[PDB]
RNA sequence: UAUGCAAAUAUAAAAUUAUAGUAAUUAUAAAUUAUAUUAUAUUAUAUUUAUUCAUAUAAUUAAUAGGAUAAUAUUUGUAGUUUUUGAUACCAUGAUAAGGAUUAUAAAUUGAAAGUGUUAAUAUCAUAAUCAAAAUUUAUUAUUUAUAUUAAAUAUGUAUGUGUAGAUAAAAUAAGAAAUUAAAAAGGUAUUGUUGCCCACCAAUUUUUAUAAUAAAAAUAACGUGCAGUAAUUAAUAUAUUUAUAAAAAUAUAUUUUUUUUUUUU
């Protein structure tokens, strides 16, 4: 009785009533519950994971012994989670330099790798020529045999990502089921990566290709990060591109989709600061994404809203 | 519980009349205050009544015995001094020590507002006949 | 026939999305469908409705020194304020300025999570302290104006629901997004750990380790804000071993890792 | 009778003897337990349809 | 309560007289803080230390426009005598000004210097009823 | 206070009123209505102590959002103004207090339901709420009374007057008190019932007639006097005679549709 309701707990005329258990009857638990046993939930933070590793890992095999000896070289490169500040020239001539004296295969591309990836962290243009110079007749070029080491085909594809380059998509074919097969060894930041390049560049049908490849590899979908999905595809203007964007969306989940959506519409909201290069407006694709998302959310009632205009009829 | 009638508004010029009459409350205080000041210092550097009880021992012995001669002979100026205000007279005399336990236990003193009357006193009216006009707590003649 | 509260509000949000999302329909509240929340009051309407609701100190009250009316009435009396320069000649000027408002990170557990002595409690997360925007704290620039509207005011519109919130918070929530939304692992991979305005202070931790202080060391060690370079970690390991002290050696370690990022695996 | 006590607990406790109610239930019936629409000014608000 | 002075008014109930625990009686309400004393004039009232600071209230703590009162538990300084400033304080019905500047006033604080409750009256802030028991208490004449 | 005149309840009758055309009825008795000195034993009020009684202020109540030792979400930084109106300073039902008057001693309580601001369906004037340092008029409150008297949150300057008017307060309980009590008979024109009903004159009007200060009678809901009646503030009722603002009142007889008080030679 009152504009405030009685907390069944703490009411002794609640619990001590004839529908609960009164205080001389006796006491003991009525039955047990397995809840988290039956069936159990993934843990999924609300929050992004605080130590993951966030960069491309490119995977440094070296032999001991090359380790040693090529040492004053490679600190000057990048090693597990340290960046140093050398600049790309200095390396690509230390490469140019001192590499063909070193008989390895495997630690000459080991080291290019460890190269590529530099250049990508600093963004320098002039570091395709490297692959054309030693990689592109062994691995590219008039069905040459040879299969590059993976932490390579990596490097090098983050670099064409990193400085958006039209030379990716030559590398990437290579790695489908036919060519080399590296596609499903790739990391999830590897496609986000991609994916975002491919968008600024504006190729719909690299997207298309690439969204394709992923789903089939089984890239962890949701776990793509958002910014980069939005990117991409912002890029799409063609018909039939579209067509396939709106059947794919239906793979990524339901969460996953509502941030596309709050993504989306931030970019070209409040954080169209936050890209290098602005957004291009894509008014259906925006349009769209939204309209996925309220299709594939729960929904809910509002029926003044709704039946606003509802006049009864006595037909 | 009625609800409460409101309150009638202040007045015209009562605002002024408030300063004035707080102003000038302020400035007599001043004098109030001078003058209280000027009795307080008054009392405490002029001469008071004994404070000991002589209707009890070993007050009542004749003047020229016993504890009289104690004070006469070595206490005579220091209770001088103190103008016989009673709390350094008990004082001193509880550390002249030839007494000693005695003081507060046997000895009886004065009341308060009677030991209080200045020396010379007679008849007992002269508590009522001190100025009230002055701010000391009975500390003025 | 109309009786507003406030005449005019704005939006939320910009152009760009509005204009096309309208094209999808949203569910409103069904009891309440419209809503005017505080961060659509114009910028005047907010300033007024912030400087009310802190009892006496705050601006709003007409004698908390930062009242802008020349004029009050008590009572059918005017009173003309003192302006404060005039206020000064008796009454001397003690002011430190903003920066006497925030203590340092290091007291951050006596005063229950906080660094700043504001009148409003300052969150650090941010969503109480949210205008449209997230709420972020300026340490330097403190006002008793308070600009952003960061502050968590007990009074103001919509305030309620926020008071609920900061209630609610877990035991170490201050502390934690003080933590998190800085101190964070950078895009590349680098770990957070090069800082200008920390290096000095881990240069003399690393100096006072090699010469074996090692009591020194951990006592600076303390006052660290940000993550301490590998560096630091080798420095204080290695003064560990001459002694022997294995129990601080591993602490030290167990420290650096899995806590900040696992600077100390190396 | 009336109830002093109650509490919620898993219908296998007590259910009708298996050879009292009818063969395999799960199966043969479609069985939905709802609410009356009507007004019920007495008996229970619930039915199994 | 019976007449509303306040917004309070509404909201309070007198309880008849009410005994509250020592020295805490809801509404700090000073009548005694201007009672006379020569001997105590420093202790009475005043910083139970001579060698504490004067309080907040004597300083300008921050950016400040200008004050309208300044609080009651500020100290009279020589300044406040010397400067010819405007030195107001919030008392009954509105501010009292000290106007008339005096070095008698030095050291105390301006509670002591405001008498709470005057010997004045207004006849026009009380009802006609109020009048006759104020009249039957031999305050007001008639 | 029975020499003039004077038939008249002791019942011969056909629903009430009305001079025998008026209104539609009237009259009536036992339900119900708290105080009228009836009796030992089951055991006591006439003691003690008290009574100078004051305290309130400086306006914005409207939503969710998780972080180390988790198999990877920048979801770091989650951004869609604007159609409603009551608890307010304001009419806006509910609910708990206080208040001793006859179930007694044994293995046992001297505190009660009849309701004292804050609580749940009547809305359609208004932001009034403490975070200090503040302005006495309000029935409803046990204060320290003469050897020694202001040190920590700031803490009360006033009234010595022969324990002295009127009027008041408290107690039979781990304390200590000791001798002057009630029951049983009663009336209602009202009908949840005396704050109940009713009675005449005094205006308008309506209607019938056998027109007497001012025709009579019947309907009737104003205004103004009162207080006639219900054992009703000197009981009523009938006849008689007188009297008169109006009910009515005085006296002479009968009488209870008024309530009762009771010597079988003292
Ligand atoms: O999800 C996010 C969040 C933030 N950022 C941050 O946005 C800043 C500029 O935003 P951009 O996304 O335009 O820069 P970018 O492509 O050059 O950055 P990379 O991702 O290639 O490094 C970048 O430098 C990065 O720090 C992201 O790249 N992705
Ligand atoms: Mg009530
Ligand atoms: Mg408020
Ligand atoms: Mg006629
Ligand atoms: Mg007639
Ligand atoms: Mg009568
Ligand atoms: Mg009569
Ligand atoms: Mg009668
Ligand atoms: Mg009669
Ligand atoms: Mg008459
Ligand atoms: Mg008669």
């Amino acid at each position: 009785v009152g504009y405030t309701p009685v907390n069944p707990d703490t009411s002794p005329m609640v619990a001590y009533s004839q529908y609960h258990w009164h205080y001389n009857l006796p006491q003991g638990m009525e039955r047990p519950h397995s809840v988290n046993r039956t069936f159990a939930a993934p843990f999924q933070s609300n929050h992004s994971l605080v130590n993951k590793y966030r960069g491309v890992w490119i995977e440094f095999d070296m032999h001991p012994a090359f380790s040693v000896a090529l040492e004053p070289q490679l600190r000057k490169l990048p090693r597990g989670r340290t960046l140093p500040k050398t600049p790309a020239e200095e390396v690509i001539a230390d490469y140019t330099a001192l590499a063909p004296l070193v008989d390895d295969e495997k630690t000459r591309d080991l080291w290019l790798a460890k190269v590529f990836q530099h250049c990508a962290f600093q963004r320098c243009g002039g570091a395709m020529e490297l692959w054309e110079r030693y990689c592109h007749q062994r691995f590219t070029a008039e069905g040459a045999t040879a299969k590059p080491p993976l932490s390579l085909v990596k490097s090098v594809l983050f670099y064409c990502n990193k400085t958006d380059n039209s030379g990716w998509r030559a590398l990437f074919d290579r790695c489908l089921k036919d060519g080399w097969n590296y596609t499903p060894l790739f990391d999830t930041a590897q496609w986000s990566f991609m994916l975002k390049s491919i968008g600024r560049m504006g190729d719909e049908d690299g997207v298309r290709a690439v969204l394709e490849e992923m789903l089939d590899v089984q890239a962890d979908l949701d776990r793509v990060e958002a910014r980069s999905v939005v990117i991409a595809l912002n890029a799409v203007t063609n018909a039939d591109v579209y067509e396939f964007v709106k059947k794919y969306l239906f793979n990524f989940g339901e969460r996953k989709v509502k941030f596309l959506r709050t993504t989306y519409s931030d970019l070209r909201g409040h954080g169209a600061g936050k890209l290098r290069i602005p957004l291009k407006e894509n008014d259906n694709m925006y349009y769209h994404v939204c309209w996925h998302s309220s299709i594939r959310s729960p929904r809910q009632f509002s029926p003044r809203q709704l039946y606003f205009d509802y006049t009864p009829s006595t037909l | 519980w009625a609800k409460p009638k409101k309150r009638p508004k202040v007045g015209q010029g009562f605002h002024e009349k408030a300063q004035k009459w707080r102003e000038e409350y302020l400035l007599d205080r001043h004098r109030a205050l001078a003058d209280s000041l000027r009795a307080y210092v008054e009392f405490s550097t002029s001469k008071r009544v004994e404070p000991w009880d002589a209707r009890f021992k070993p007050f009542d012995r004749i003047e020229k015995d016993g504890v009289y001669v104690l004070m006469r002979y070595m206490m005579e100026e220091k209770l001088q001094l103190c103008n016989y205000h009673h709390r350094p007279v008990k004082r001193l005399f509880c550390n002249i020590g030839l007494m000693g336990p005695q003081i507060t236990t046997k000895a009886r003193w004065k009341p308060y507002r009677f030991a209080t009357n200045p020396a010379g006193t007679s008849k007992a009216e002269r508590m009522y006949q001190r100025d009230k006009t002055v701010y000391t707590h009975g500390h003025n003649d | 026939s109309v009786s507003g509260v406030f005449s005019k509000g704005r939006g939320i949000g910009h152009e760009a999305t509005t204009s096309i999302l309208r094209y999808i329909p949203r569910a409103r509240v069904p009891w309440q469908p419209s809503r005017f929340g505080r961060e659509n009051l114009t910028a005047a309407d907010m300033a007024r409705l912030w400087s009310r609701g802190r009892y006496r100190d705050g601006p709003g009250n007409y004698n908390s020194g930062y009242c802008t009316e020349r004029t009050h009435v008590l009572e059918e009396n005017t009173v003309s304020i003192i302006p404060r320069r005039e206020l000064e000649k008796y009454m001397p000027d003690i002011t430190i300025g903003p920066k006497a408002l925030v203590t340092p990170v290091s007291l951050m557990n006596a005063r229950n999570g906080h660094r700043v002595t504001h009148d409003l409690l300052h969150s650090y997360d941010p969503h109480i302290g949210r205008l449209g925007k997230p709420a972020v704290v300026d340490h330097d620039n403190i006002t008793v104006e308070d600009p952003n509207r960061v502050g968590l005011n007990a009074a103001t519109l919509d305030c309620r629901g926020r008071i609920y919130r900061w209630l609610r918070r877990g035991p170490f929530f201050q502390v934690d997004n003080y933590f998190r939304r800085s101190v964070k692992l950078n895009r590349d991979g680098t770990l957070p750990t090069d800082f200008v305005h920390e290096a000095p202070l881990m240069r003399k931790i690393i100096r006072l380790a090699h010469r074996g202080h090692l009591k020194a060391a951990c006592e600076e060690y303390r006052r660290v804000t940000t993550v301490p370079p590998v560096e630091v970690y080798r420095a204080l390991t290695a003064c560990c071993v001459p002694g022997a002290k294995l129990a601080d050696a591993v602490s030290i370690f167990e420290d650096g890792d899995s806590k900040l990022f696992y600077v100390s695996r190396d | 009778q009336g109830a002093v006590a109650t509490a919620e607990i898993p219908a296998f406790f007590n259910e009708r003897p298996a050879w009292e109610r009818p063969p395999l239930e799960e199966t043969l019936y479609v069985t939905t337990n709802k609410e009356r629409y009507d007004d019920v000014r007495g008996g229970d608000i619930y039915y199994d349809d | 309560l019976k007449i509303a002075k306040s917004a309070f008014g509404f909201y309070l109930a007198r309880r008849g007289q009410r005994k509250y625990p020592f020295l805490r009686r809801p509404h700090i309400k000073n009548t005694h803080s201007m009672n006379p004393s020569a001997p105590y004039f420093w202790s009475f009232m005043t910083a139970k230390s001579q060698m504490a600071f004067l309080p907040e209230e004597n300083y300008i703590t921050g950016d400040w426009t200008g004050k309208f009162f300044v609080s009651k538990r500020q100290v009279y300084t020589l300044q406040h005598a010397t400067s010819g400033a405007k030195v107001r304080v919030k008392s009954f019905p509105s501010i009292f000004e000290f106007n008339s500047p005096s070095r008698w006033n030095i050291g105390k604080e301006m509670n002591t210097l405001t008498k709470p409750r005057m010997d004045l009256i207004d006849e026009q802030m009380l009802t006609k009823k109020q009048r006759l028991d104020y009249v039957r208490a031999g305050l007001l004449p008639k």
